[PDB]
């Protein structure tokens, strides 16, 4: 509240800051575009999947497990075992007089969780064809052989291997769940935005401490010992002073916004291209050839699992 | 609202923050100490000899109750200048601790008697700071301080090594050197007493007759205060939305009783932001939390005007109980919602609420409130040995539209 | 004199002001962290006062009853006496004519032109300062040479006394350690009770 | 300036100034911010050019729903539409399936498409539309034996 | 060095710059911010190998 940061309870102050016209106007509008624009961002990774698809109770799946990352139905929020580990381990109404308020975000961490389980109980129980639309049935382990064409190795390598590959996937999704309950830096991503906001609104607030040349930097005191005429010079500097540091915070909130927009736009592409798809695209849904993916929701963001076929114990022929 | 806010006379569909949220105090309530003693003024005032500018005098003004109207509103002070004070505003206002200084000078030499100021009296006598929040009283004394043949009882410096530091004193008398020549403790060439009494016949014009100065010093600090106004304290009232004025600590909030352990000293207790948090109250000693009175952005939720008049209103984090409030009423996590009508139906976000709640005007129709739907619920019918194959196929033709430029401008 | 390493003691609390669950940075004159302060054993000699005094006492039998402070320290300006009989802690500030040998009651020849009075195993640690026309004594009582660790002193008595001070001596009645108070920055941490728990001194190292 | 001497007018004048260039700084600064905006989507625009007009893109999404087939570029103003034209799968049926087909010990594998059943005779089809074929030698290939 | 650039040697300055708070600490946070971004720019194109 661009009035209530700069004057609080003052209608003196009030009065003056209207000399300055549509500035808070125009702080209190570029505040909104960035709250507007972080439901569009999450409608824009999320919101791609046409139906709520869900997976069937018998989960014959050719021997993989995806029980760490399919929803757990005792949890409150119904989220999977990985996208709970993920909420745990990320780590950060109003009732503050500098008029700051936090929006809550359109779409619910449940409803959040719930489209990350439609894309991937769709992306299981179909493959791709749920991304061109129709959402075809199809075995696991027969989407699997088609993944392995897409790489470029023959089905039979699949059908063959299908028991080790199984075993293969299921130790690796177990990696990932040790992995994430004991590092603490993986999601250091995540935790950076949350640290650059925090830490911006604390700078915010803190200027408010700041004298900027009045007599005092609290202006129920200036009102309290000086008369209107002698008042107004003095408000005027923590008015000058409180307005440049709102507008600098807006600034720099309308610049980070920008990072945010186009990791959301990645996101939303990795989204298409690598959980809807699969992807020939070198290094971008992992490393190695790219089988498939699965979403996995975390605060404020977006985690990949990325599958990838990876060249083993390579050994030396002469050829022609 | 919104048609004013929008500065237009129509509005499309959607949801916009026309205005911020306020709960008023109920009442002001004003809490100084119970203190009766009447600050003693008079005797820094009317004293029958003052003292001579280079020695001036100082008294502790404390553990009193002031009542600056009596001095403000008195016709006889010559000059009644305040720095960083009103003259008004000062019977309002509460101090720790006040200094009274006196002194006697010529007429001409009141102008040096300000902050920031420079010359014999302003750099030699009595030096007032840069931040000086005293307020200096002078009158014309001619008609006691001033004799036939003239009066020298009052002394000045009239030469120093260095200038002074604000309200230093020096009543040294060793004879000044202006030069080379040493003086030995003997005046000379070069070689001055320091101290100079001026000539008070009363036949002198005003600039040359004697004046009387009194100063007064205001220590406003954190710590407690023992200087204040004559304003009666109010009775105390809590939980209410109040105005409040403790010791001079103004402002609007949620007077509650505080479980904080203040320790015997201590007078305010700060948020983490060094906002003032707690206080105690100077006559029943108890420890009371400052809530802010609750506020919030208001955001009109509305169909286009040319749809419907009607509207729903969205207080944003404010609770219902707190709200003044064309009659349905649900509290939304989003805050309290006004003039939409709850239901268990879901649909399509048509206008984005908040925390999942989205409002439409559906039937009769009216604005209802909904949870918002994802999508259609399918179940995909996956076995370990069926698949689906299309039989046939749509050629589908999508529009995607993308900014490319924008209007080339320059100022 | 001996001399002794402070390690983290003689921190107190800087303003009369709640706060909890909050690190606070705040610049006043702080005793520096591990200042080599001096050590005394009962010794009464005269010291300077500088910007501020820590004094600390070690003491199993109460020998240790007040001190004097001033710049001529006889009657030629004022001074103040701080005393603790064997009833009441007292306070008074006059132009004291103090004997060569202040003991407990010994402590002055003559007094005259007096304006101020006041009346009220063991490690105790007491810190002065004389600033803006203030006299200000913060102390605490800790049970038990310094002893390393960390406990912040509270304001126990203030003095509104315009008097200069440069050299101070103890009062004795028939082992000690003095520091001197620095222009320092500390970083101050203040639990959920709004007692200082911990503290950094910003100039001491690279770290802090 | 028509009411205020030079010294007066001066003070005056400054704090005009000093508010017009803060609101002329604010002014530029956000355009900074849009450009950049429309300088991303240009740059999609560009990408969407080549990747969906000039060419046939793999990428999934990239050129709209369903199976990209091209895309005709029409000019808006200050922006581009692209009419994306996609093949989008209808009337799914089921079948049953196998990985593979057992014939005389060897385990037969189609090269490209899928084994369907429709109840009672195999057949091997394409997996985007529903066109069988009898499983020969030619449209499988073998690999190991069956069990 | 905002304390620099704005006053240079002069301390009188420096306490002056003190009253408006914060804003020498924001500018060289932000400042820092794009100095490491560079290197993870450099990092992210080259260090794939
Ligand atoms: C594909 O079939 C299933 C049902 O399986 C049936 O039995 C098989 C042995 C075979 O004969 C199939 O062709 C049969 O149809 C359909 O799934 C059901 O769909 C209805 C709605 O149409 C729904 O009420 C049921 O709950 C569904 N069952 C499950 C387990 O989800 C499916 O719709 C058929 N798909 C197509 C494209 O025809
Ligand atoms: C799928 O994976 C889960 C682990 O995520 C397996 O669950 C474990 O099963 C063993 C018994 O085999 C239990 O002792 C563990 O307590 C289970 N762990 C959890 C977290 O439930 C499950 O068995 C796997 N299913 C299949 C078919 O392999
Ligand atoms: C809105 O505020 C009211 C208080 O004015 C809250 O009502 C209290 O709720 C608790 C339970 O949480 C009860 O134990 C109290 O008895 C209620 N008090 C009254 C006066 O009804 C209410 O819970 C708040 N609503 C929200 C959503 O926060
Ligand atoms: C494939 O889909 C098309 C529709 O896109 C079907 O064409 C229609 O067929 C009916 C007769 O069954 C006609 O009456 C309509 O006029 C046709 N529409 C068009 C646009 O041509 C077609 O029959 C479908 N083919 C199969 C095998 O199902
Ligand atoms: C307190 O009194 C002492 C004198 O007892 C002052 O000390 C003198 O200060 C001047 C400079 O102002 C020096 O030239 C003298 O040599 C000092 N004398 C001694 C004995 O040290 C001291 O300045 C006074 N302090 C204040 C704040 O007034
Ligand atoms: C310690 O000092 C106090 C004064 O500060 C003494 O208290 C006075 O004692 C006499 C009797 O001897 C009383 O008449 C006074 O009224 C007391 N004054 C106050 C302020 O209480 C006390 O006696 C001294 N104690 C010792 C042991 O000498
Ligand atoms: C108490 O202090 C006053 C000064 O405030 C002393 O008074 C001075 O005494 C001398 C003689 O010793 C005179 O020459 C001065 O004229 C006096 N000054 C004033 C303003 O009266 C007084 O002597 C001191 N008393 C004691 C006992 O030391
Ligand atoms: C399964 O496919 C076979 C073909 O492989 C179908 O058999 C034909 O059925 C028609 C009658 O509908 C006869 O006229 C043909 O002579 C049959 N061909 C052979 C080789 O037997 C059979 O009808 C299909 N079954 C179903 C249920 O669609
Ligand atoms: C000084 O005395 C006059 C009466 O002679 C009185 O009116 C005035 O109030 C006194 N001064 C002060 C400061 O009270
Ligand atoms: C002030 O009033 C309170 C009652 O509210 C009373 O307890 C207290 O004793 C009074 N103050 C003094 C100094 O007596
Ligand atoms: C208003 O709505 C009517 C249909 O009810 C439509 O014909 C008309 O064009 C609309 N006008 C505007 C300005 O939206
Ligand atoms: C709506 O659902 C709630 C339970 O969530 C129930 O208590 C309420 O009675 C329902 N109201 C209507 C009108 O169906
Ligand atoms: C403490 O300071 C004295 C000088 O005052 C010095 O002689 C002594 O060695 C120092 N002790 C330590 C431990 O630094
Ligand atoms: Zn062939």
């Amino acid at each position: 509240d661009c009035t209530m940061y700069i004057c609080g309870d003052s209608t003196e102050c009030s009065n003056l800051l209207l000399q300055y016209g549509s500035f808070c106007t125009q702080l209190n509008r570029a505040l909104t575009g960035i709250a507007v624009e972080q439901d569009k961002n999450t409608q824009e990774v999320f919101a791609q999947v046409k139906q709520i698809y869900k997976t069937p109770p018998i989960k014959d799946f050719g021997g993989f497990n995806f029980s760490q990352i399919l929803p757990d139905p005792s949890k409150p929020s119904k989220r999977s075992f990985i996208e709970d580990l993920l909420f745990n381990k990320v780590t950060l109404c109003a009732q503050k007089f500098n008029g700051l308020t936090v929006l809550p975000p359109l779409l619910t961490d449940e409803m959040i969780a719930q489209y990350t389980s439609a894309l991937l109980a769709g992306t299981i129980t179909s493959g791709w064809t749920f991304g061109a639309g129709a959402a075809l049935q199809i075995p696991f382990a027969m989407q699997m052989a088609y993944r392995f064409n897409g790489i470029g190795v023959t089905q039979n390598v699949l059908y063959e291997n299908q028991k080790l590959i199984a075993n293969q996937f299921n130790s690796a999704i177990g990696k990932i769940q040790d992995s994430l309950s004991s590092t603490a830096s993986a999601l250091g991503k995540l935790q950076d935005v949350v640290n650059q906001n925090a830490q911006a609104l604390n700078t915010l607030v803190k200027q408010l401490s700041s004298n900027f040349g009045a007599i005092s930097s609290v202006l129920n005191d200036i009102l309290a010992r000086l008369d209107k005429v002698e008042a107004e010079v003095q408000i005027d500097r923590l008015i000058t002073g409180r307005l440049q540091s709102l507008q600098t915070y807006v600034t720099q909130q309308l610049i980070r916004a920008a990072e945010i927009r186009a990791s959301a736009n990645l996101a939303a592409t990795k989204m298409s291209e690598c959980v809807l798809g699969q992807s020939k695209r070198v290094d971008f849904c992992g490393k190695g050839y790219h089988l498939m993916s699965f979403p996995q929701s975390a605060p404020h963001g977006v985690v990949f699992l990325h599958v990838t076929y990876i060249p083993a114990q390579e050994k030396n022929f002469t050829t022609a | 609202e919104t048609k004013c806010t929008l500065k237009s006379f129509t509005v499309e569909k959607g949801i916009y923050q026309t205005s911020n949220f306020r709960v008023q105090p109920t009442e002001s309530i004003v809490r100084f100490p119970n203190i009766t003693n009447l600050c003693p003024f008079g005797e820094v005032f009317n004293a029958t000899r003052f003292a001579s500018v280079y020695a001036w005098n100082r008294k502790r003004i404390s553990n009193c109750v002031a009542d600056y109207s009596v001095l403000y509103n008195s016709a006889s002070f010559s000059t009644f200048k305040c720095y960083g004070v009103s003259p008004t505003k000062l019977n309002d206002l509460c101090f720790t601790n006040v200094y009274a200084d006196s002194f006697v000078i010529r007429g001409d030499e009141v102008r040096q008697i300000a902050p920031g100021q420079t010359g014999k009296i302003a750099d030699y006598n009595y030096k007032l700071p840069d931040d000086f929040t005293g307020c200096v009283i002078a009158w014309n004394s001619n008609n006691l301080d001033s004799k036939v043949g003239g009066n020298y009882n009052y002394l000045y410096r009239l030469f120093r090594k260095s200038n002074l530091k604000p309200f230093e004193r020096d009543i040294s008398t060793e004879i000044y050197q202006a030069g080379s020549t040493p003086c030995n403790g003997v005046e000379g060439f070069n070689c001055y007493f320091p101290l100079q009494s001026y000539g008070f016949q009363p036949t002198y014009g005003v600039g040359y007759q004697p004046y009387r100065v009194v100063v007064l010093s205001f220590e406003l600090l954190h710590a407690p205060a023992t200087v204040c106004g004559p304003k009666k304290s109010t009775n105390l009232v809590k939980n209410k939305c109040v105005n409040f004025n403790f010791n001079g600590l103004t402002g609007t909030g949620v007077l509650t009783e505080s479980n904080k352990k203040f320790l015997p000293f201590q007078q305010f207790g700060r948020d983490i932001d060094d906002t003032t948090d707690a206080v105690r109250d100077p006559q029943t000693l108890e420890i009371l939390d400052i809530t802010p009175c609750s506020f919030g952005g208001v955001s009109v939720i509305t169909p286009g005007t040319n749809t419907s008049n009607q509207v729903a209103v969205l207080y944003q984090g404010v609770n219902c109980t707190e709200v003044p409030v064309g009659s349905n009423v649900f509290q939304t996590r989003a805050g309290c919602l006004i003039g939409a009508e709850h239901v268990n139906n879901s649909y399509e976000c048509d206008i984005p609420i908040g925390a999942g709640i989205c409002a439409s005007y559906q039937t009769s129709q009216s604005i209802i409130a909904y949870t918002m739907s994802l999508g259609a619920e399918n179940s995909v019918a996956y076995s370990n040995n069926s698949i689906a194959i299309p039989i046939n196929f749509t050629i589908s033709v999508t529009t995607e539209i993308l900014p490319v430029s924008m209007t080339k401008t320059s100022v | 004199p001996a001399y002794t390493n402070s390690f983290t003691r003689g921190v107190y609390y800087p303003d009369k002001v709640f706060r909890s669950s909050v690190l606070h940075s705040t610049q006043d004159l702080f005793l520096p962290f591990f200042s080599n302060v001096t050590w005394f054993h009962a010794d009464n000699p005269v010291l300077p006062f500088n910007d501020g005094v820590y004094f600390a006492s070690t003491e199993k039998s109460n020998i240790i009853r007040g001190w004097i402070f001033g710049t001529t320290l006889d009657s030629k300006t004022q001074s103040l006496l701080i005393v603790n009989n064997a009833t009441n802690v007292v306070i008074k500030v006059c132009e004291f004519q103090f004997c060569n040998d202040p003991f407990l009651f010994r402590v002055y020849s003559s007094a005259n032109n007096c304006t101020f009075e006041y009346v009220s195993k063991n490690l105790r640690e007491f810190v002065f300062k004389n600033i803006d026309g203030y006299f200000k004594i913060y102390s605490k009582h800790t049970p038990i040479d310094l002893p390393q660790g960390f406990s912040a002193l509270e304001p126990l008595v203030d003095l509104p006394i315009g008097i200069n001070i440069t050299r101070f001596q103890t009062l004795l009645a028939l082992a000690y350690y003095v520091g001197y108070l620095q222009p320092r920055t500390f970083l101050l941490k203040y639990n959920e009770n709004g007692t200082i728990t911990d503290a950094v001194d910003c100039a001491l190292d690279p770290l802090s | 300036l028509a009411r205020l001497d030079k010294v007066e007018a001066e003070v005056q004048i400054d704090r005009l100034i000093t508010g017009r260039l803060q609101s002329l700084q604010t002014y530029v600064t956000q355009q900074l911010i849009r450009a950049a905006e429309i300088r991303a989507s240009a740059n999609l625009a560009a990408t969407k050019m080549s990747e969906c007009v000039l060419g046939q893109s793999k990428r999934v999404d990239f050129c709209g729903k369903g199976y990209h087939l091209m895309s005709f570029p029409q000019s808006a103003p200050h922006g581009v539409v692209f009419l994306h034209v996609t093949y989008i799968p209808a009337q799914e049926k089921n079948f049953t399936t196998a990985p593979a087909i057992c014939h005389d010990g060897k385990a037969h594998f189609p090269r490209e498409g899928v084994f369907v059943s429709n109840g009672t005779h195999w057949f091997v089809t394409q997996r985007n539309f529903y066109e069988p074929q009898i499983i020969t030698t030619h449209n499988t290939f073998v690999s190991g034996n069956c069990d």
